[PDB]
């Protein structure tokens, strides 16, 4: 649920009570299975953030060193 | 015992014939199915007189293998899995359709087909002489027609 | 030898030789078997001409192929020539005078039938019985059965006696298989323009033609009904080749710490205590959960088993073609389905379209239900035992739909409306006579005077598994080894028999005073002239089956010297 | 009305899916065929019938054979037409009409290229 | 006079040893021991059943006077539908209704060859085949189950009933079946066609401030409502000194 | 085509003779009363002789109980069964003690090809005119025809008349002094 906010707010410029309506929004539409992809976990978080967007009536490198350290 | 004698053919009207004079049979069958299964019992409970006993073996007298496992399970004791018996006639008549292949189209079919119907017979009858012989069965020979 | 090129056997037959049926061949070659030619041959080789003289007939190739050759010709020629002077006169003669003088063929459609029982002419009827019959009987005593039906491995009460009695479906084993199993379903209005009322093939949307059905369906129906292999869709995922269990497991050395929630890492710690380190994430509100050396883990493996057949419902079968709501279908176990629909399609059976025609002739009180089960709910009962095990999602009343009088709560909460009696048998592999039996003997206490009686249990992965420890099932692997198909695995009083085959379904009938049917004017099946259940003896095997029953043949044979008054209906009917 | 309820037969209310195929073939040469001028008031009314007795024949046959109304030419006298289908099959005299057959009927009364059938046949949306 | 019809008619033969329950079931319509032409049998296709109940129906018949010669015709339907434990007997019940009314034997069509053990049954005959017979009177399905769960039940043939019946009363009942089974024909394909069979209640016949008057009247009984048309209890049929007049 | 296809788990063996001729037998009765054998078919003597061929002191004593248990009274049919019966049940006593043997009666067939006025080329197995027992096949082929040239008697049958009438031959012995190989 960590990671899933910093996505939302990354990709899909979301503050703290805006992305409590996008996982709101995908609480009502849960997958009856676990998501297989990364990528169709991404690709989820995108279309319920466009649930939420007109259902709310809005629209829309460190990472190397971040590989390191956990190395360290 | 009696090779070749399927559905619609001279085998399975020789075998009718024996089950109805109380003869024990083997029949082989190359398609073993359900199927065919279910025509034999119908065949046994029509002509399956007092004091016969059929038999039906999924066989391929192609194999050298199956020749020799067939005649075996045929004279082994009942004991050690097998059927126990002892023949008194053989009749053959396994084949192949080869049809439209003069001299020059002989091949992979043909020679395979020659096999069933003559190299592995003799296979068979040496097969059976080996089992008798060594048992001593020197005053009940085998019929081959 | 002609058998199943034999047209022109007639024509080498016509120069004075034989030819041989195969009936003829066969006596000609067991004909070297009789004792005289077969010592023949022990004195040496004997050598057997069974060739009808064609040794005798030159140039036989040529010959035959000459015949061959004068039979096709004058085939090809007087076809060929018939098909021009046939053209010459649609030219000659207008091919609209020839158009209204082809006849039209009519091709028939399914019509399904409920096949009621026969009434034969009073007359014929009198004969059957004595005529001292007449009015001996209180026919409020007399318990008969007025409808029933079924949900099982070949389909309904219908397609299944059909199968069972014939072997293949006629065009209304077809299309009702057809439909029952989701193939094609019924539509009226507009196909594409033109209008259709008719069958339509479910997945495509095209139409299809009753006498259609067959070729079109037939062949994958038989496919996927009767005793197959178990087909893991319809189980939730049962696999018998890949059965799901989980190892416990001490781990060796500290985990690597997840991410998690507070409510669970509390339950985690609650768990593992001193094996297990939860720390608050300041910044998220969440905890990391580290499983410390010396905890325990459920590692998941898989196993192999060997019942790989069973006995299951046609495939596609669907309580909600029948007609059953959504909303019962989820909250229901998929026992109650099989039950409310043959429940249903027994009343049909019985031509009460409306339960509550019941309440016309009888009171409220006086309708019952008597049906049973071995198991009931298998499939609910896993829910509160192993998917609550797993914490996944469960109904909170999973323990209802487990009961086994709570397929006859639905039955008479959606249905029948009944205060009458419910007396629910548990009888193993008998609970359905025994039902009976209870069913029987309410109506003839005056406590019923209409009841349902039958017997339902569903297959599931648990309860066949257990099955297969006690040894009680056919090995599926060994059955294979013997070149058995899953069709031939199921073979009473045969020498192979080997075990029993599981399967899934309900049957339910519904009995009657004779009185009262005869009142309603239902059909009448049958009369139940007796029933009942008797224990064994002292053992100590619990599935052993055993000779209780033999005791409803129990009469005293001490004295048998003259004839029994008794037994003469003559004398009896004086008496009344 | 000019227009009866078809569904009733000798005075009897009832409706469609409770009558019997007879029922059904003697109620449309009731009100189709004029018997006083000895003929059908139009040829499409002709051509419905035939295409019931037809469906008739389809329903209550057991394997295919060919029709017994070969040319509706032979519905011009009605009544003998109607006895030999009903003859072949006398199964259909006694039972009511297949679910699947209401909806037919209640189809061919709705096809253009046919002069509107002298009746209502169902009460429902477009009984105006 | 019903008390006078039971003790002579339906149960003359409840307080006498010498006649057997399997006896005097048959026997109460004037059929013999012999008349029992088809067993039900179990089958599981277990070594421990079939031989069991094999043994078990011999004894029933031997002990009863079976005469020599005449075995019962015992069918296998598990062969065909397996074996679902608790729907078993029901579904051989079900086989059985449509033996006796079709005269039609089916056969255990997997019985490649029968046990030779079996011979010794000389009361028993198992037929690999379908029997069209010109008739059958009485069924026996017989079912065992764990913990020592035995049963058996005897099916006689419907039309043994209405011998006992007038003729105008036969007549009358006839008449009321046609009736139904046209009805329900109509019923039946409508509810395939439309998926309609199953059609939950979604009321009492009887409103939740008449349920209990109805609970109290013995008599009390559904009429089709004006405006519903549907079966409810009325008010007016409730305690009615009209429903004891036509009681 | 040379793999393996014999295992000895996989051989079906058929022993129980005595089971399937009771309903051998309770079969050509239904037929009979069912009209479906009638008493010219050939049928109900070939399976005279497949019940004869399994002659038990207990299938006698079934056909015994079903034969002698038959309402003549209630139609031809019902005669049919029972006189047969009878004669078969006659039969099956004394063929009891009795090696079974393999007996052909089928009704002997001959090639027929005829090609249609509208070329339609059609093929049937006819009855031979001159032969109808296997017993006159056999003199058939020992006089041979005229295309064998250089060289390297009347026993009326009921056949397909009177089936029963045949039924009551089969247990006995035919002798013969015309051999036929001295024709």
């Amino acid at each position: 649920i960590t990671v899933a906010r910093k996505y939302l707010q990354t990709r899909w410029g979301l503050p703290s009570g805006r992305q409590d309506g996008v996982l709101l929004v995908a609480l009502s539409n849960e997958p009856a299975a676990r998501l297989g992809s990364e990528a169709d976990a991404k690709a989820f978080l995108d279309s319920m953030a466009q649930k939420y967007a007109s259902i709310v009536g809005v629209d829309l490198l460190e990472e190397i060193t971040k590989d390191h350290k956990v190395l360290a | 015992l009696i090779t070749g004698a399927g559905k619609g053919s001279i085998g399975a009207e020789v075998l009718q014939g024996l089950l109805q004079g109380g003869a024990k049979v083997v029949v082989t069958t190359s398609r073993f199915s359900k199927q065919v299964t279910d025509y034999y019992q119908s065949i046994y409970a029509k002509y399956g007189a007092k004091g016969s006993t059929l038999i039906v073996v999924p066989f391929n007298q192609g194999s050298k293998q199956d020749v020799e496992a067939l005649i075996e399970f045929i004279y082994d004791t009942e004991k050690n899995g097998g059927l126990g018996w002892d023949l008194d006639a053989i009749i053959p008549f396994a084949a192949i359709p080869e049809q439209g292949i003069e001299l020059e189209h002989i091949d992979s079919k043909s020679e395979f087909a020659h096999r069933i119907m003559l190299t592995n017979i003799l296979r068979m009858m040496g097969c059976v002489k080996k089992q008798k012989s060594a048992r001593g069965i020197e005053t009940r020979p085998a019929q081959v027609i | 030898t002609r058998g199943t090129n034999n047209i022109i056997a007639e024509g080498i037959e016509k120069m004075g030789v034989r030819t041989f049926s195969q009936k003829e061949m066969a006596f000609n070659l067991l004909g070297l078997l009789t004792p005289e030619v077969v010592e023949l041959c022990q004195k040496s080789p004997v050598m057997a001409d069974l060739n009808g003289g064609l040794q005798f007939v030159p140039e036989l190739k040529e010959f035959t192929a000459k015949l061959r050759k004068e039979l096709v010709e004058t085939s090809e020629v007087r076809k060929a020539v018939s098909i021009e002077t046939a053209l010459e006169h649609k030219v000659v003669n207008g091919n609209s005078a020839d158009a209204a003088y082809a006849q039209v063929e009519i091709q028939p459609r399914a019509n399904i039938q409920l096949d009621f029982p026969e009434l034969k002419p009073y007359k014929q009827v009198k004969q059957i019985a004595p005529a001292e019959l007449e009015g001996l009987l209180d026919l409020e005593r007399v318990i008969v059965v007025t409808g029933f039906a079924e949900v099982g491995p070949w389909g309904s009460a219908r397609t299944r006696w059909e199968m069972e009695a014939f072997g293949e479906f006629s065009l209304e084993g077809c299309v009702e298989m057809a439909w029952i199993m989701g193939f094609i379903s019924y539509h009226n209005g507009n196909l594409k323009g033109r209008p259709y009322t008719g069958w339509v093939d479910s997945k495509t949307k095209e139409p299809v033609d009753d006498k259609d059905v067959k070729a079109k369906y037939e062949t994958s129906i038989l496919e996927h009904s009767g005793i197959r292999l178990i087909e893991p869709e319809l189980f939730n995922g049962y696999n018998p080749e890949k059965k799901e269990m989980i190892q416990e497991v001490i781990v060796e050395e500290d985990l690597e710490p997840f991410e998690a929630s507070k409510e669970t890492a509390e339950q985690f710690k609650h768990q593992h205590g001193d094996k297990v380190d939860i720390f608050e994430i300041p910044e998220t509100g969440e905890y990391s959960v580290k499983l410390l050396k010396g905890a325990t883990l459920y590692i998941p493996k898989a196993l192999r088993f060997d019942r790989l057949v069973a006995g299951q419902i046609p495939t596609g079968w669907n309580a909600k073609t029948y007609g059953i709501s959504d909303d019962i279908i989820s909250q229901v176990d998929p026992i109650t389905l099989f039950v409310l629909v043959s429940v249903v399609e027994a009343f049909i059976a019985s031509g009460i379209t409306d339960p509550y025609e019941m309440y016309k002739y009888v009171h409220v009180s006086e309708v019952g239900n008597c049906s049973g089960s071995g198991m009931g709910g298998v499939s609910a009962l896993r829910g509160m035992f192993k998917d609550r095990f797993k914490d996944e999602p469960v109904q909170n009343d999973i323990l209802q739909e487990s009961f086994i009088n709570t397929m006859s709560a639905w039955v008479n909460m959606l249905l029948i409306s009944s205060s009458g009696p419910i007396k629910t048998p548990v009888g193993a592999c008998a609970t359905s006579v025994e039902s009976v039996d209870i069913g029987v003997e309410t109506i003839l206490s005056g406590k019923a005077r209409i009841c349902i009686v039958g017997g339902y249990d569903d297959f599931q992965e648990e309860g066949s598994f257990e099955f297969g420890n006690m040894k009680a099932t056919s090995n599926t692997l060994e059955e294979f080894e013997h070149g058995r198909t899953p069709a031939e695995m199921s073979r009473p009083a045969t020498t192979t028999r080997n075990g029993f085959m599981e399967a899934q379904g309900a049957g339910i009938q519904i009995i009657m005073q004779a009185d009262l049917a005869l009142k309603m004017g239902v059909p009448i099946y049958g009369i139940v002239a007796m029933a009942a259940t008797a224990t064994d003896k002292i053992g100590r095997s619990v599935p052993a089956p055993g000779k209780g029953i033999l005791t409803t043949a129990r009469e005293h044979h001490s004295s048998v010297k003259y004839a029994s008054p008794n037994l003469n209906m003559k004398y009896r009917k004086r008496q009344l | 009305f000019q227009k009866p309820w078809f569904a009733t037969v000798n005075g009897q209310a009832r409706d469609l899916a409770t009558m019997t195929y007879e029922e059904v073939a003697k109620r449309l040469v009731e009100l189709m065929f004029i018997r006083s001028t000895n003929s059908w008031f139009d040829v499409t009314w002709r051509t419905f019938t035939g295409d019931f007795l037809r469906r008739v024949e389809e329903r209550f046959t057991k394997s295919k054979t060919l029709s017994l109304i070969q040319s509706y030419s032979l519905l011009d006298k009605p009544d003998e037409a109607i006895e030999k289908v009903f003859n072949a099959y006398p199964a259909a005299r006694e039972q009511f009409l297949n679910a699947q057959d209401i909806d037919h009927f209640l189809s061919m009364c709705q096809n253009p290229m046919q002069k509107p059938v002298p009746f209502v046949p169902v009460l429902d949306r477009r009984f105006e | 006079l019903r008390a006078a019809q039971q003790q002579w008619g339906n149960d003359f033969y409840k307080r006498d040893p010498r006649i057997a329950p399997l006896r005097g079931a048959l026997a109460t319509y004037g059929l013999t021991i012999d008349d029992l032409g088809v067993a039900s049998f179990h089958g599981t296709s277990t070594k421990a059943n079939d031989k069991n109940e094999s043994a078990t129906i011999n004894e029933m018949m031997k002990h009863l006077g079976r005469s020599e010669g005449n075995p019962v015709i015992g069918v296998f339907q598990k062969f065909l539908t397996g074996h679902p434990k608790g729907a078993a007997g029901a579904w051989m019940m079900n086989g059985a209704l449509q033996i006796l009314n079709s005269g039609i034997i089916p056969g255990n069509r997997n019985a490649d060859n029968v046990d030779k053990i079996l011979e010794q049954f000389e009361y028993v005959l198992y037929p690999s085949k379908t029997l069209k017979t010109d008739g059958v009177r009485a069924v026996s399905i017989t079912s065992f189950g764990f913990g020592q769960k035995g049963g058996q039940a005897i099916v006689v043939h419907p039309d043994y009933l209405y011998g006992a019946i007038t003729e105008d009363r036969y007549n009358e009942y006839v008449a009321k079946v046609s009736a139904r089974e046209k009805s329900a024909y109509k019923f039946f394909h409508n509810g395939m066609i439309y998926n309609k069979l199953f059609v939950s209640k979604e009321h009492a016949p009887y409103t939740d401030e008449l349920e209990e008057d109805v609970y109290l009247d013995p008599l009390a009984r559904v009429s089709k409502d004006k405006k519903s048309g549907s079966l409810t209890f009325n008010s007016k049929n409730i305690q009615s000194k009209d429903s004891y007049i036509n009681a | 085509g040379v793999a393996t296809s014999f295992s000895r788990k996989k051989a079906r063996t058929f022993d129980s003779s005595w089971n399937w001729a009771k309903q051998s037998l309770l079969s050509l009765y239904f037929e009979i009363i069912h009209g479906v054998l009638k008493n010219v078919d050939r049928e109900v003597v070939s399976e005279a002789i497949n019940i004869m061929n399994r002659s038990n002191d207990a299938l006698i004593k079934f056909m015994e109980y079903h034969i002698s248990n038959t309402d003549e009274t209630k139609g031809e049919n019902y005669q049919l069964v029972k006189t047969l019966g009878e004669q078969l049940i006659e039969n099956c006593k004394q063929v009891l003690d009795v090696d079974p043997v393999y007996k052909d009666v089928a009704k002997p067939t001959g090639p027929k090809t005829a090609i249609d006025k509208n070329g339609n080329i059609t093929y049937s197995e006819e009855p031979r005119e001159k032969v109808r027992k296997l017993s006159q096949y056999v003199q058939e082929m020992a006089l041979g025809g005229p295309i064998t040239k250089e060289s390297q008697m009347d026993v009326e049958d009921a056949l397909d008349k009177d089936s029963t009438k045949e039924v009551a031959s089969l247990p006995n012995k035919s002798t013969i002094s015309k051999t036929v190989s001295s024709t």
